[PDB]
RNA sequence: GUUAAGCGACUAAGCGUACACGGUGGAUGCCCUGGCAGUCAGAGGCGAUGAAGGACGUGCUAAUCUGCGAUAAGCGUCGG
RNA sequence: CCCGGCGAGGGGAGUGAAAAAGAACCUGAAACCGUGUACGUACAAGCAGUGGGAGCACGCUUAGGCGUGUGACUGCGUACC
RNA sequence: GUAACGGGGCUAAACCAUGCACCGAAGCUGCGGCAGCGACGCUUAUGCGUUGUUGGGUAGGGGAGCGUUCUGUAAGCCUGCGAAGGUGUGCUGUGAGGCAUGCUGGAGGUAUCAGAAGUGCGAAUGCUGACAUAAGUAACGAUAAAGCGGGUGAAAAGCCCGCUCGCCGGAAGACCAAGGGUUCCUGUCCAACGUUAAUCGGGGCAGGGUGAGUCGACCCCUAAGGCGAGGCCGAAAGGCGU
């Protein structure tokens, strides 16, 4: 099956009005590094929640 | 480096086909 | 006071780098790094690149104080394309276009 | 002894294009779209510079009708009684003083009414 | 001041039209040591003393054109 | 000289009458794709215009009013060869 | 799907007879403008007046024009104080059109009256280039299968080391001939190529690498068959043969 009638501009802007991305609206800060990075995920230098994990 | 270059190939095709039974046949 | 930086013949689509675009327009630098920096896209790096090339011309040329900068404009144009042949079934030949784009970001201290 | 189209095609298309401001998608984008369209508006002007006449007075008649049943009467036996009493105003200037004056309204409705009875 | 009844600006996920500024693309104008049709002259053939046409070589030189042939971008002699 | 991977691409400085003449280089139209500003649009049914017409914005004007852009609502209206 | 008034609705807003009003078209009249054809006058010739009348149109016939490129008038006229071309705005004619001017451009253009045409594009499943749509969709090429630690690096699921796991094993192992022609090995690079990334590559660039009395060609001998001095045939070209 193929279309009939070739669409236009503003159907294709209409069906993509869908298709934003969000960002991640808020970072945390780790209490002894200061440093930032994602909830619930270890920092670039392997701290969590003031511990030092790993940091291989 | 950084230059570029290209042809083309247009055999286009070759029929021969409708294997199926006429549409409004004898 | 404007400056400018830009990356030309970017070898990517310019409707995939747009979605990008619009995350950090209007937004103060400090935080528009920060929102890149989370971002799992491809296009993310490349935006990132440029923003940091605009702020370290506007450091180093015009004046200083990176403290008070804002991202005044950013758009995407399509750069040239380049034109290949792929082979389909029962010898079919079909055209391929591997496209580009322009990027363009503005910063400014007012 | 050779001549090219080149400058000459461009004028023309530039021409039509112009005169087709406004108008949605490729109505004021594509040559052979635009063409057409600008022949249709103007199929329409021709119809409507006469049509206008039509609903004009259509307008004029449906006030003045609307004025006389104030005063106590229909549109026809108003225009007749106007007509004889012989007075020849028509219909644009009945229905601007309806709108605007009420008391020489009244003063004409009383003459067609005299005249008629 | 409180209750009712009536009437009612401010939204834009996106979309349209107009204008300002851009990108892509290579039309238009202006050019020309490249072609086309002639007039007036010239010459109407080259080869067993090895032709037409080629292969391989030849430089301070990787390559490719232009010359040249183990005397190989050249050797002698007479003139400019 | 600066950002960058001792990148690609940029921003300054300098040459030049001119770099919006920077080698993807005279001039650079159209389709096509974007950013910004004004107006309209989420109870409304069809060749998308044409006749009538509020409201808003901007400019001029000595009020008067004009000019430009947009266009709620409404009569008529089934492309071209 | 009401579905046999266009609807709402109607006991007159139905039917018959009589009468007077009004609405209603690009028809007719009023006001302004253009053109054709007559008749009559003036010029007593172009023309100028008085009137009367006409102006829907395919196939088709007749009459007047606009614009483009070249030659003459042209050693003239315009133009670096800004030509052709591109892009806006404002005037003007019944039309094809014309004129003026702001921005861009950076060296050519042509009154007037005549002459000649490769002289005007929306359609031909027309020809050539550029760019859209479907759509950021389908697919990424055998269902033999992968996990972890270290290294290098701007960056490692895919590269290099190591330990496990799985697959083929009259092949998916090892030699040749035909065919190909540097793909072989080392160092360097990641633009393009690799259906993803790539530090890797049969990719780019620069060096290196093939050693025969006995292996094989060449060489001696002939098969099928080819060519063939003389010869026999055949308009020529040629056919067949010792």
């Amino acid at each position: 099956a193929v279309q009939q009638n070739k669409p236009t501009r503003s159907k294709r802007g209409m069906r993509r009005s869908h298709d934003a991305l969000t960002a991640v609206t808020s970072l945390s800060v780790d209490k002894t590094s200061g440093e930032k990075h994602l909830r619930h995920h270890i920092t670039a230098d392997g701290y969590y929640r003031g511990r030092k994990v790993i940091a291989k | 480096v950084a230059v570029t270059v290209y042809e083309a190939w247009r055999q286009l095709g070759y029929k021969g086909s409708w294997w199926w039974p006429r549409i409004r046949g004898p | 006071m404007e400056t400018i930086a830009k990356h030309r013949h970017a070898r990517s689509s310019a409707q995939k780098v747009r979605l990008v675009a619009d995350l950090i327009r209007g937004k103060k630098v400090s935080q528009a790094l920060d929102i890149l920096t989370y971002t799992n896209k491809k296009a993310a790096v490349l935006v990132k690149k440029v923003l940091e090339s605009a702020i370290a011309n506007a450091e180093h040329n015009d004046g200083a104080d990176i403290d008070d900068l804002k991202v005044t404009k950013i758009f995407v144009d399509e750069g040239p394309s380049m034109k290949r042949i792929m082979p389909r079934a029962k010898g079919r030949a079909d055209r391929i276009l591997k496209r580009t784009s322009h990027i363009t970001v503005v910063v400014s201290d007012r | 002894a050779r001549v090219k189209r080149g400058v000459i095609a461009r004028a023309r298309h530039k021409k039509i294009l112009k005169q087709a401001k406004g108008y949605y998608g490729a109505r004021s984008r594509v040559y052979r779209v635009a063409f057409q369209a600008v022949i249709k508006a103007g199929q329409y002007a021709y119809r409507d510079r006469r049509q206008r006449k039509r609903q004009f007075r259509q307008l004029w008649i449906a006030r003045i009708n609307a004025a006389a049943r104030q005063n106590g009467i229909s549109y026809s036996k108003f225009i007749n009684g106007l007509k004889k009493a012989s007075v020849e105003i028509d219909r644009k200037i009945l229905a601007d003083i309806a709108v605007f004056d009420k008391v020489a309204f009244t003063a004409l409705v009383e003459k067609a009414k005299a005249a008629l009875a």
